């Protein structure tokens, strides 16, 4: 399994955890005209999870089930207990930690659901090292309380970040400085539109690289550039890979 | 799904120095020439692209005028296009007309420059933003050893140094062109060496050279398409302070670089 410890931490390591994954989502990926490679598609499920682990300084380590399809969290393991989201595929239970005491969360694997019953939203909630930290925690010992935003942090922290190049840097830049951040309108932009842009840009093999429709994503400055094509650096050399979308 | 095939978008094409493509005069008739001028909100820079593989404003298509290269391009009835396969934008933003080869290109910066068909070099010149944003993206550049790329010695030079948030010189403004610039002074251009005995980047004087277009892979890469090549640290070393033009290889991690906007 794929691996970050907080023994082997850095801002080097970090990147190498992030490459090696993105890597291994994309064995088989398709690839159009963009050069953006676009993950796999009606996957076997019993081949359709990567699992990675994640362990803090304290060395209670758990393993996330990873859905290459469309690169969000279906499940987690930590000890001998797994916990599924309740839009986890049906028969993940059957594929994925089939030797733990098994486990449904009571709420989906997104962003709109963890807010709703965290109680808390992204740019409230604060990412670093300290925050990666607690939530490999948390999610261990399973604390109801802290689990909602937890996944908050390392849903963005490794999946976003290997979704978009851009977030992984602002996760870089905080740990080469020691440096925690909240998201603002710029990795909000991009995790809000990941699966829009790449309908549109597989769309856009159609119309010679050009969008069926615009997609507003924001700068550090929080004014909006409207991404209606594969001519924009932001989204070419940011985005690492694409939802299936088109044949 | 039927989103998978948008049956047309109209957006703005933006290009050399940030301006735009444009319908002289906003003319109806067959021939009616296009040009490089100020990007603006008017229906004569609207292009609406299509399936078929044509481009249009005004109702008509953009289209180029002779065989052989020089000509100007020009809109003219779509009718007179119904059975040509028309032009293939490359993943560069090189606009290329597909049976003859010919490429969008601007001989010159001012404003109400003929477009014209030319052989294709990828030069600067011939690299075209299609999008309604056609603003330059500022943005930092970071490299090797997560440094940032500054202009250094009053803009003649650029190499990495420690990233310093909001200081002037490590921003730079991606204009339409492919052209990286010093976003101080966006007379200046980031460009491979015009001295065939050295293969250091430099800032130069903005000139629609080969040198001077850059475009950024979903690889990593910051590639030259012209010449081939990728932008490097010199022997992965960036306290040797030199930025270097190579062949692209996975050998070391200089030639890997991330957009930070
Ligand atoms: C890309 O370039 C090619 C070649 O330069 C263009 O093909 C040319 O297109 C014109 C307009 O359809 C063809 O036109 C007709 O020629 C006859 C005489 O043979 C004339 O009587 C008609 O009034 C009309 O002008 C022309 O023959 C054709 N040339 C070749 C070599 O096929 C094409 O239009 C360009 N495409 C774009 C989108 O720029
Ligand atoms: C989770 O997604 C399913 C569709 O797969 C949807 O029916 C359900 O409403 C979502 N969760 C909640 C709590 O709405
Ligand atoms: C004076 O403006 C008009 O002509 C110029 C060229 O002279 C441009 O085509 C512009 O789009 C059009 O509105």
């Amino acid at each position: 399994n794929l691996s970050l410890s907080q023994s082997n931490f850095s801002a080097d390591t970090y990147k190498s955890f992030i490459k090696n994954l993105r890597k291994q989502l994309t064995i088989g990926a398709s690839y159009g005209s963009a050069g953006i490679p676009i993950l796999k598609h009606s996957v076997p499920i019993c081949e359709r999870f990567l699992l990675v682990d994640l362990t803090n300084g304290d060395n209670e380590t758990i393993t996330l089930a990873i859905n290459v399809e469309d690169a969000g969290f279906a499940a987690y393991r930590a000890a001998d207990r797994s916990y599924f989201f309740q839009n986890a595929p049906p028969i993940a239970s059957y594929v994925i930690f089939t030797d733990t005491n098994q486990n449904i969360m009571n709420f989906n694997n997104t962003f709109e659901s963890i807010e709703i019953v965290g109680g808390t939203t992204r740019s409230e909630t604060p990412l670093g090292i300290m925050h990666f930290e607690a939530s490999i925690f948390h999610l261990f010992v399973h604390d109801e309380n802290y689990v909602p935003t937890s996944f908050l942090v390392l849903i963005q922290m490794v999946l976003e970040a290997a979704k978009f190049k851009f977030i992984e840097q602002k996760v870089i830049h905080s740990i080469m400085d020691m440096e925690d951040f909240t998201p603002g309108l710029a990795m909000l932009s991009l995790e809000e539109n990941w699966t829009q842009l790449s309908l549109q840009l597989q769309a856009s093999e159609s119309l010679n690289g050009v969008f069926g429709d615009s997609v507003s994503l924001y700068n550090s400055m929080d004014e909006p550039i409207g991404v209606d094509s594969m001519y924009y650096p932001i989204l070419t050399a940011n985005m690492a890979f694409q939802l299936y979308q088109c044949p | 799904n039927e989103q998978c095939s948008p049956q047309q978008r109209t957006t703005r094409i933006s290009g050399r120095d940030g301006l735009c493509v444009d319908v002289y005069g906003a003319l109806t008739a067959d021939g009616s020439r296009v040009i490089l001028y100020p990007c603006g909100q008017q229906q004569n820079q609207q292009w609406t692209f299509y399936p078929d593989n044509t481009i249009r404003s005004l109702g008509k298509c953009l289209a180029t005028s002779a065989l052989s290269s020089g000509s100007n391009v020009v809109i003219t009835n779509c009718d007179y296009l119904r059975y040509d396969d028309g032009w293939m934008v490359s993943s560069s933003g090189t606009m290329m007309n597909k049976s003859s080869h010919l490429v969008l290109t601007a001989n010159a910066a001012t404003s109400r420059t003929n477009l014209t068909g030319e052989n294709n070099v990828f030069a600067a010149k011939q690299a075209w933003r299609i999008g309604n944003y056609v603003e330059p993206i500022v943005t930092t550049i970071i490299g090797l050893r997560h440094m940032c790329l500054e202009a250094t010695d009053n803009d003649t030079n650029v190499w990495l140094e420690s990233c310093v948030k909001n200081k002037t010189k490590q921003y730079w403004a991606l204009y339409s062109d492919d052209t990286i610039r010093v976003n101080n002074n966006r007379n200046l251009c980031v460009s491979s060496s015009t001295d065939s005995s050295s293969k250091l980047i430099v800032i130069r004087r903005c000139d629609g050279s080969i040198n001077q277009r850059w475009v950024f892979t979903p690889q990593g890469t910051i590639s030259n398409p012209g010449y081939e090549a990728v932008m490097d640290v010199a022997q992965n070393d960036v306290y040797l302070k030199k930025i270097v033009l190579s062949s692209a290889t996975d050998k070391g991690n200089g030639q890997q670089w991330t957009v930070f906007y």
